[PDB]
Formats: C-alpha cells, structure tokens, sequence
C-alpha cells in the first residue's frame, strides 16, 4: 500500500514528480545497452572536473 | 443560364435535393468527433494527473 502510494496518490508535493520518471527512464536505457551509444540517447548533465 | 445557375446556388433546399451522391458525409464524422476525441482524452490524463 505505501508502494501504491508513492506510484499514485502519495498526498505529498512529491507524488508523480516528472524528474523521479526521468531518473527510470534513464536507468532503462543503461539496462537496455551496456554501450554508450544508446544512453548517449537522451540528454542527463554529466559532470567532470580536475583530479 | 448563368442565372439559373446563380439561383439555384443560392437555393439551399436544392443543393440539398440535388447532388447528393458523394460519401463525403460519412468522412465528415470521421473528422468532426475529433473535438469529442480530445476533450475526453484530456479529461481522463486530467484523473491520471489527479490519481
């Protein structure tokens, strides 16, 4: 039931966040290719920066 | 006539009397429930957004 409440009505700002859909989505298109080029897909911020 | 042809163009109940043959009606439900087709659909995301 609290599982429902999270994917349905969860009473809070937080339910059916557009982003928390996106964050599947994009772990669905890593499961879906090990290879970069269908995660390279869709767009997500990647971060890189000095050692 | 040329003016024959006017006052039966103007003639409402004679276009609809004459020329009558063409399916083009039944095409003009196809696209007119359109407006039916998108109210309802939006109203039914409306309870997906809500529930």
């Amino acid at each position: 039931v609290l599982q429902k409440d999270d994917k349905g009505i969860h009473h809070r700002k937080l339910k059916k966040s557009l982003i928390d859909m996106y964050s599947e989505v994009l772990d669905v298109l890593s499961d879906y290719d090990a290879s970069y080029n269908t995660q390279d897909h869709l767009p997500r911020v990647v971060v890189v920066g000095d050692q | 006539v040329k003016e024959v042809l006017e006052d039966f163009a103007e003639d409402g109940e004679k276009k609809i009397k004459l020329l009558t043959g063409k399916r083009v009606q039944l095409a003009e439900d196809l696209k007119k429930v359109r407006e039916i087709q998108e109210k309802l659909d939006a109203f039914i995301e409306a309870l997906h957004q809500e529930k």
